[PDB]
């Protein structure tokens, strides 16, 4: 599932995709869809998340993985790359601009996708962040790094 | 005459619905054609 | 157990067989029996499946295996060959004509036969499908890929 950007007046506001059907439609900020051809359809909302539900087409079958919540501190890739921290969010360093970076998923090294960003950049030299993922029971964990930098 | 007629027709209608329902109740166990483990019902294959 | 075809006006409508007695008599579509000699007998029905019960002869002893429901995503062979997917049905690719292909069993590589097709060809490039098999409790799992291509 390609990181279809959301062209917010020429931006890439959400470089979103569909992890097996349900698309990472972020009602978070904005953006003219990249796959507007595919994205000609409408979507749900997400109050707890400012997002939307894709439920991609049958033609759009075989979209992306939806790795489970099983995760230690491990380097899950992103546009900024990978980072490995679990208790605190992934051990990225301070120096990546989360604003705009919203839409980066947890590209765990096992081909695993289990999470995607929500904000909360950094105070120390490291950068743990806010995310959205599956919870301990696999619930739709909406991770909120306290004092979150927008996106 | 009218009452015996109507009571007989009511009873026979009940009878056919009985048979219908009974064969419908038969229909489940057609899983067992797999020839596998038993599920302790009225009919028998010990 | 040979895949005895069902000659639907010269077709092979069901290339059926008997997995240890009970024959894969598909009341699904049609077909003049291949082993009509053997198939001179009559059969049961299957409302939930459009099939029929063989219960093959004592002379017809030693027919075929009836492998249990224990199955990961594994390449079970067919007329079209083998395919390996479990959550979604076996990972065949889109490009096989399920219509007419009804009668292909789950020829798992361990000499295991536990399932047979029911329909539901493909939307994505892969082809998971509808089947008939043993369930989690081993029940007669009649697998129905939602939106099933006939056979």
């Amino acid at each position: 599932d390609k990181t279809f950007p959301i062209m917010l007046n020429g931006q890439v506001n959400g470089y979103a995709c569909v992890v097996g059907g349900r698309v990472f439609k972020p009602l978070h900020v904005e953006g003219r869809i990249d796959n507007e051809q595919l994205a000609a359809i409408k979507l749900k909302k997400a109050s707890i998340y400012d997002l939307e539900y894709g439920d991609v087409p049958q033609c759009m079958k075989s979209d992306t993985l939806q790795y489970t919540s099983d995760k230690p501190p491990g380097f899950y890739n992103w546009h900024h790359g990978a980072v490995q921290y679990e208790n605190n969010r992934f051990t990225v360093p301070r120096g990546v601009g989360g604003k705009g970076d919203s839409g980066r998923p947890i590209l765990d090294n096992k081909g695993r996708v289990v999470a995607i960003v929500l904000g909360g950049v950094n105070e120390g030299s490291r950068t743990a962040l806010s995310v959205v993922t599956w919870n301990q029971k696999g619930v739709t964990v909406k991770d909120t790094p306290e004092g979150s930098e927008p996106w | 005459c009218t009452c015996v007629a109507i009571i007989m027709v009511s009873c026979v209608t009940s009878v056919w619905l009985l048979c219908r329902t009974r064969n419908l109740c038969i229909t489940p166990y057609k899983l067992a054609p797999n020839a596998q483990v038993p599920i302790l019902l009225a009919l028998l294959c010990c």
